C-alpha cells in the first residue's frame, strides 16, 4: 500500500499492527510503526486533513494536538521498551515544539524531567544484547515471500541459538537441521521438505561520526554495538595444505560472512530477508594481525574508559592483562616469532612486506598501554593482587627484552 | 542436551551496583564462583552472601538446584543464610517491638525455604520462638494492654514461619512445651483471636497428632467440643 | 556607602577594562561580588561572576595565571570552573526570582554534558532544575 500510497488503509493497518505486537508485547517495533504513522503528519497549526484521523476520537484537531498525543504514547512505548535514545530524541523535539509553539510549560516540564529520569536510567539500567542468528529458507512449499531467502532475527534478550531453533522448527512441522551453514540447494529450491539452517551472526557497529575522540563511557558503545544496526558479521575458518601443527598461521584462513539489509534494526518488525551480502575470506596472517590490532583497541579503549573512574571495573580488567600474559606470553607469541618472525613467511609472498614490521610497531605500542594497565592497577591493588602484579611485571620486564632484542623491534 | 555450555546466560545482580552480564559455571562450586562474582563488581568477602532465586520464591539455590537455574534470570545477592538468620533472630531478641517486627516478616518470607530452616535449626532459635511465644503473651501485659494487634501481627508471622520451618519433618517433635499448650489455651480458650494465628496453632496441633499418642492425650487435656464448634461458627470454609 | 563604595569599585573596575590588569581585575571583581552576597543582591553578582567565567572558553587546557584562582590551587581545566561559576548562578537565580537567563544557561551546561563529561547524574539533576523554573515562570 505505502508503494502505492493509499494513505488510509495504510493507517488503518498500522493500527492492526499495534495491536498485534501489542498482543505479541513487543514495544519497540509497535513504537516504530506508531513513527512511521506519526512522520505522516507535520508541525502545522493548520488541521489540514480529518481523513488522516482514524474514526475513533475527532475534535478540531489541530495536527499538532495528534502529533504530540502519538508521542505520548510512543515515549511510553520506548520507555517500556527499554531503550531510551530514540525516546530522548523524540524528547528533544516534542519539548521544542511546546516551547516554542504551544508554550505549555506544565508538559514542557514533564516531558524534560522524565527524559533525564531516562538519561541516568541509560547509565544505572543494564542493557542485555541480543544476538542476531541468521535464517536461510530453502524449501518448495513455503509461502512464496519466504523462499530463497535469509531473515536474521533479533532474537530474545537472553536467548541462544538453538532457543530461537526451538522457535522456528516447533513452529515448522517438516523440521530440518540442515547443517552446511553456507550453501543453498539446488534440489531443495524446488522440492518440497524445507531445508533450513540456522546460525547467529555478530552485528557491524553504529558508529556514530564524532563520538570516536570522546571519554564515551561503556554504556554509549554497547547501546550502539547493539542497536540500530544494519550489517551482520559470520566468520568460518579455513586450514587446509601446510600442516604444521606447531603453529598453522600460515594456512589458518578465514571466512567471515556479512549481509547488508534493506532497513535498521531495530524497526517496526523484528527480522527482515536479507538485501545485500558480504562474501569475505582473508588469509591468516592478515587475518591474526587484525586480531592484535583490535585487541590494542580493547585494551586501549579500557584505559581511556578507565582513564577517568577510580573505582572502576578492576577484576576483569586485570584478567584481561593476566590474558595478555599467561596463555599469550608462549602460545600467543610464538606464533609471533615461528609464523612470523621467520624467513618463509616473506617466501609466503614477496608482494607485501609492511606485514611484519607492522605487527612489530603494534606491539611496540602494545607494551605501554600495559604499562599504563600496569600503574593503574598499582591503584587498584588488593591484598591478593600485589603478588599478580609483581609477576605479570617480572614477565612485563622480560617481555621488554623479548620485544627489544629478542624481536628485534624498534623502541620509539 | 545435557552439556551446555557450564557457564550460561543470567544477568547477576547486585545492590546499589549494575546488574553484571556474563554466564557462570555450572562446573564450579558455589563458593569460587562467588568469589568472582563479588570481584566483578570489585567486591570481597564473598563469604558471607548467598544467591537468592530472586523471584517471589527467594530461595537459596544450593549445588543440588543449580541445574534447574535457566538463561536470563534476575539473581539478587543477600548475605549468607547462617548471617541473615543470625541478624534475624538477633533483632527478634531486639525489645524494640519494630526490629522484631521487621525481623519476624523477613522470617515469615524466608522460612518458606528448606535450606533456610536447617541453618535456622543450626542456629537453635527454634528454641527462642519457643520460649519467646509461650512467654511473652505473659510478660508484656502492660504494654500487652496497647500491643494485643501488636502481639496478633507479631504472633502470626512467628507461627506461619514456625509451620513452614516445623512442617519438613526432619525436625525433632518434643520442640513444644507444655507452655505450648498453654499458648494454644490462650488462643482456642478466651475471646476471638487473629485467624491466622488460630489457623497455624490448629496446624501444629494436626502435625503433634502425626508425630505421637501421649502429646495427643496432652492436647486433648485442652479439647473441648464447645470450643472447636465456634470455629464452625467461622463460615470461612478454610478454618 | 557600601552601595556607593562598590559603585566606586565598579568604576575602578572600568579603570581596569582600560589598563586590563585583568588578574587584579577579577580578584577584586570578587570582593564586589563578595560584598554583594554580603548585601544579598544576586544581579551584578550573576551578570560579573558569567563575564569573568564569560572570558573563559570551553576549551578543557587551562594556559592564564590570570583566569587561574588562587582558592584551592589545581590546574583547574576552565570548563569545570566554567560549570562551578555556573551552578552558582543558578542558585543565585534560584534566590534570584528570575529563571529565563537561567534556563538559557542549563541550556549550555547540558550540551556542554553530552559534549565532554556525559555525567547523567548531572544531566538529570540540571533537568529537575529546568523544570524547577518552568513550574516558577509559570506560578509567578
Amino acid at each position: 500500500y505505502k508503494e502505492k500510497k493509499r494513505e488510509d488503509i495504510y493507517i488503518r493497518y498500522l493500527y492492526k499492527l499495534r495491536d498485534l505486537h501489542r498482543d505479541c508485547e513487543n514495544y519497540t517495533e509497535a513504537a516504530y510503526t506508531l513513527l512511521l504513522h506519526a512522520e505522516l503528519l507535520q508541525w502545522s497549526d493548520k488541521p489540514c486533513v480529518p481523513h488522516l484521523l482514524q474514526r475513533d476520537s475527532y475534535y478540531v484537531y489541530t495536527q499538532q494536538e495528534l502529533k504530540e498525543k502519538l508521542y505520548q504514547e510512543i515515549i511510553s512505548y520506548f520507555d517500556k521498551g527499554k531503550m531510551w535514545e530514540k525516546a530522548i530524541k523524540l524528547s528533544k523535539e516534542l519539548a521544542e515544539t511546546y516551547e516554542s509553539k504551544v508554550f505549555d510549560y506544565e508538559g514542557l516540564g514533564n516531558l524534560l524531567k522524565k527524559r533525564a529520569s531516562f538519561y541516568e536510567n541509560i547509565i544505572k539500567a543494564m542493557r542485555p544484547q541480543p544476538e542476531y542468528f541468521a535464517v536461510g529458507y530453502y524449501g518448495q512449499g513455503f509461502p512464496s515471500f519466504l523462499r530463497n531467502k535469509i531473515f536474521i532475527y533479533r532474537g530474545k534478550e537472553y536467548e541462544r541459538r538453538e532457543d530461537f531453533s526451538l522457535r522456528l522448527l516447533t513452529q515448522f512441522p517438516n523440521a530440518e537441521k540442515m547443517t552446511s551453514t553456507t550453501p543453498p540447494g539446488e534440489d531443495i529450491k524446488s522440492s518440497p521438505k524445507q531445508y533450513m539452517q540456522c546460525f547467529t551472526v555478530k552485528p557491524v557497529m553504529s558508529l556514530p561520526p564524532s563520538y570516536k575522540d570522546k571519554p564515551v563511557p561503556e554504556q554509549i558503545l554497547n547501546y550502539y554495538r547493539a542497536n540500530e544496526v544494519q550489517q551482520f558479521r559470520y566468520s568460518r575458518p579455513f586450514r587446509k595444505g601446510e600442516k604444521d601443527p606447531d603453529n598453522e598461521f600460515a594456512t589458518m584462513w578465514i571466512e567471515r560472512t556479512t549481509y547488508t539489509t534493506a532497513y535498521t534494526f531495530p524497526g517496526i518488525l523484528k527480522w527482515f530477508e536479507v538485501k545485500q551480502i558480504s562474501t569475505e575470506e582473508i588469509s591468516p596472517l592478515e587475518n591474526a594481525i587484525e586480531t592484535m590490532e583490535l585487541t590494542n583497541e580493547r585494551i586501549s579503549n579500557c584505559v581511556q574508559q578507565h582513564a577517568w573512574d577510580r573505582s572502576l571495573s578492576v577484576h576483569p580488567l586485570s584478567m584481561l592483562l593476566s590474558g595478555i600474559v599467561d596463555p599469550a606470553v608462549m602460545g600467543g607469541f610464538s606464533n609471533y616469532e615461528k609464523a612470523f618472525f621467520t624467513e618463509k613467511y616473506l617466501q609466503e609472498h614477496p608482494e607485501d612486506q609492511e606485514k611484519v614490521e607492522l605487527l612489530k610497531r603494534l606491539i611496540a605500542l602494545q607494551m605501554p598501554l600495559l604499562t599504563e594497565g600496569i600503574r593503574i592497577h598499582g591503584e587498584k591493588l588488593t591484598e591478593q593482587l600485589k603478588p599478580l602484579h609483581e609477576r605479570l611485571s617480572s614477565c612485563f620486564r622480560e617481555l621488554k627484552e623479548k620485544v627489544e632484542k629478542h624481536y628485534g623491534v624498534i623502541t620509539l | 542436551m545435557p552439556p551446555p555450555a557450564d557457564i550460561v546466560k543470567v544477568a547477576i545482580e547486585w545492590p546499589g551496583a549494575y546488574p553484571k552480564l556474563m554466564e557462570i559455571d555450572q562446573k564450579k562450586p558455589l563458593s569460587a564462583i562467588i568469589k568472582e562474582v563479588c570481584d566483578g563488581w570489585s567486591l570481597a568477602n564473598h563469604e558471607y552472601f548467598a544467591l537468592q532465586h530472586a523471584d517471589s520464591s527467594n530461595f537459596y539455590i544450593t549445588e543440588k538446584n543449580r541445574n534447574e537455574i535457566k538463561n536470563g534470570t534476575i539473581l539478587r545477592l543477600t548475605t549468607s543464610p547462617a548471617q541473615n538468620a543470625q541478624q534475624l533472630h538477633e533483632r527478634i531478641q531486639s525489645s524494640s517491638m519494630d526490629a522484631k517486627l521487621e525481623a519476624l516478616k523477613d522470617l515469615a518470607s524466608l522460612s518458606r525455604d528448606v535450606t533456610f530452616a536447617q541453618e535456622f535449626i543450626n542456629l537453635d532459635g527454634i528454641s527462642l520462638l519457643t520460649q519467646m511465644v509461650e512467654s511473652g503473651t505473659e510478660r508484656y501485659q502492660k504494654l500487652q494492654k496497647i500491643m494485643k494487634p501488636c502481639f496478633g501481627d507479631m504472633l502470626s508471622f512467628t507461627l506461619t514461619a514456625f509451620v513452614e520451618l516445623m512442617d519438613h519433618g526432619i525436625v525433632s517433635w518434643d520442640t513444644f512445651s507444655v507452655a505450648f499448650i498453654k499458648k494454644i489455651a490462650s488462643f482456642v480458650n478466651k475471646s476471638a483471636i487473629d485467624i491466622s494465628i488460630l489457623q497455624r496453632s490448629l496446624a501444629i496441633l494436626e502435625s503433634m497428632v502425626l508425630n505421637s499418642h501421649d502429646l495427643y492425650q496432652k492436647v486433648a487435656q485442652e479439647i473441648t467440643i464447645g470450643q472447636l464448634i465456634p470455629h464452625l461458627q467461622g463460615s470461612d470454609q478454610e478454618i | 556607602s557600601k552601595e556607593n563604595r562598590m559603585s566606586c569599585t565598579v568604576n575602578v573596575l572600568n579603570f581596569y577594562k582600560e589598563k586590563k590588569r585583568e588578574d587584579i581585575y577579577i580578584r577584586y571583581l570578587y570582593k564586589l561580588r563578595d560584598l554583594h552576597r554580603d548585601c544579598e543582591n544576586y544581579t551584578e553578582a550573576a551578570y560579573t561572576l558569567l563575564l569573568h567565567a564569560e572570558l573563559l572558553q570551553w576549551s578543557d587546557k587551562p594556559c592564564v595565571p590570570h583566569l587561574l584562582q588562587r582558592d584551592s590551587y589545581y590546574v583547574y581545566t576552565q570548563q569545570e570552573l566554567k560549570e562551578k561559576l555556573y551552578q552558582e548562578i543558578i542558585s543565585y537565580f534560584d534566590k534570584g526570582k528570575m529563571w529565563e537567563k537561567a534556563i538559557k544557561l542549563s541550556k549550555e551546561l547540558a550540551e556542554t554534558y553530552e559534549s565532554k563529561v556525559f555525567d547523567y547524574e548531572g544531566l538529570g539533576n540540571l533537568l529537575k532544575k529546568r523544570a524547577s523554573f518552568y513550574e516558577n515562570i509559570i506560578k509567578a
